[PDB]
């Protein structure tokens, strides 16, 4: 689900 | 290592299916779902040209939530993926982007690992049993219209409803201790060629929630890489559990708010975001995956029984031999050699990066992985005049070759339409 904020 | 391209077919949605790499398949544990037409565009791995509906009972339903609802990192299109020549699109930019992969030398290591990588078979109730988990399948149709359980690895889907998803929100008493098991399991991917995101080339900026509007792209193969390189710790079982996280000191933003990253995220990573998993703490993780290792090899060991595919005991014994670098000895028996151990943790966790992926595709991207996205675009790779194999958006021959113009979309605005600013928009 990830590549996040 | 691109010598022999990953895909070595040219592909196109409309083609007759033949119910061989072109089939209506379905997946495990939905017995509901209508047939959905899928490619194999290589050994153990298939792709799925739409929306996922299907893996989750949750969503499928693609529809956006009330607007009271959505956070500004959300982002909802239900007509997306629905045409032909969508799903068209989608599997030449899925295809591209796995060559664009495929011809670095990461790349290729990597791929190789997650071909390599199958699902044990753990199946049986008995200890001395050989038997394939059966959610580590597809159910494919073939030409007469019987049904015929073919065993995977990887599978590329569409999105669901959220099209930039940054987290799964699905996955709770699925039993899938096979990610952290040592036993892996069939992995899913959800993504979209179609869509990128915006970031800002200095780190003061880009860790910086209130600050900026994306100047530059992210770079798709980057981002489907990274999914690989998940999918690389999820088909091995040495996947970390997702509630080991790290709470933020690192950013006063971040730590503001309470936000806590999954060790799996750093690590996936890498660079110096990789010291913020503590080593004490890893070298825990190391000593279970080890044992979990141990437990696979003396499995292998005490089995005398199959369930017939034409497959011998022997054949697939060395298959998972292979696959987790066992040693054998004199008397037929399998060990767990902790130099090769490290060799295959440190070459998975370590050597394949996101950081160490934007080294070799000569690319622009975040340096850090937290860090506060500022917008998404929409973008078409397919044509050879917008993106390469081997340049990517930065495209030799052009004025996009260097500064990493092409990833810079002031100056190749022409490639991308923003959708959303990210920016203010966050919890704070
Ligand atoms: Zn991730």
């Amino acid at each position: 689900x990830a590549r996040g904020l | 290592g691109s010598h022999m391209p990953f895909v070595n077919k040219q592909f196109n949605y409309k083609d007759p299916v033949n119910g061989v790499d072109i089939a209506y398949i379905k997946i495990p544990n939905a017995g509901q779902m209508q047939p959905v037409k899928a490619f194999k565009i290589h050994n153990k791995i298939w792709v799925i040209p739409e929306r996922d509906t299907f893996t989750n009972p949750e969503e499928g339903d693609l529809n956006p939530p009330p607007e009271a609802k959505q956070v500004p990192v959300s982002y909802y299109d239900s007509t997306y993926l629905s045409t032909d020549n969508e799903k068209d699109n989608y599997l030449k930019g899925v295809t591209k982007l796995f060559e664009r992969i495929y011809s670095t030398d990461l790349g290729r290591m990597l791929l190789t690992s997650i071909v390599r990588g199958i699902p044990f078979w753990g199946g049986s109730t008995i200890d001395t049993e050989l038997k394939v988990i059966d959610t580590n399948s597809i159910n494919v149709i073939q030409p007469d219209g019987s049904y015929r359980s073919e065993e995977l690895n990887l599978v590329i889907i569409g999105p669901s409803a959220d099209i930039i998803q940054f987290e799964c929100k699905s996955f709770g008493h699925e039993v899938l201790n096979l990610t952290r098991n040592g036993y892996g399991s069939t992995q899913y991917i959800r993504f979209s060629p179609d869509f990128t995101f915006g970031f800002e080339e200095s780190l003061e900026v880009d860790t910086n929630p209130l600050l900026g509007a994306g100047k530059f792209a992210t770079d798709p193969a980057v981002t489907l890489a990274h999914e690989l390189i998940h999918a690389g710790h999820r088909l091995y079982g040495i996947a970390i559990n997702p509630n080991r996280v790290f709470k933020v000191n690192t950013n006063a933003y971040y730590e503001m708010s309470g936000l806590e990253v999954s060790f799996e995220e750093l690590r996936t990573f890498g660079g110096h975001d990789a010291k913020f998993i503590d080593s004490l703490q890893e070298n825990e993780f190391r000593l279970y995956y080890y044992n979990k290792f141990k437990d696979i090899a003396s499995t292998l060991n005490k089995a005398k029984s199959i369930v017939g595919t034409t497959a011998s005991l022997q054949y697939m014994k060395n298959v998972f031999k292979e696959k987790y670098l066992l040693s054998e000895d004199t008397s037929g028996k399998f060990s767990v050699d902790k130099l090769k151990f490290d060799k295959l943790y440190k070459m998975l966790t370590e050597i394949y990066t996101e950081d160490n992926f934007v080294k070799f595709f000569k690319v622009l991207n975040r340096k850090t992985y937290l860090n506060f996205d500022k917008a998404v675009f929409k973008i078409n790779i397919v044509p050879k005049v917008n993106y390469t194999i081997y340049d990517g958006f930065n495209l030799r021959n052009t004025n996009l070759a260097a500064n990493f113009n092409g990833q810079n979309t002031e100056i190749n605005n022409m490639n991308f339409t923003k959708l959303k600013n990210f920016t203010g928009l966050f919890e704070f």
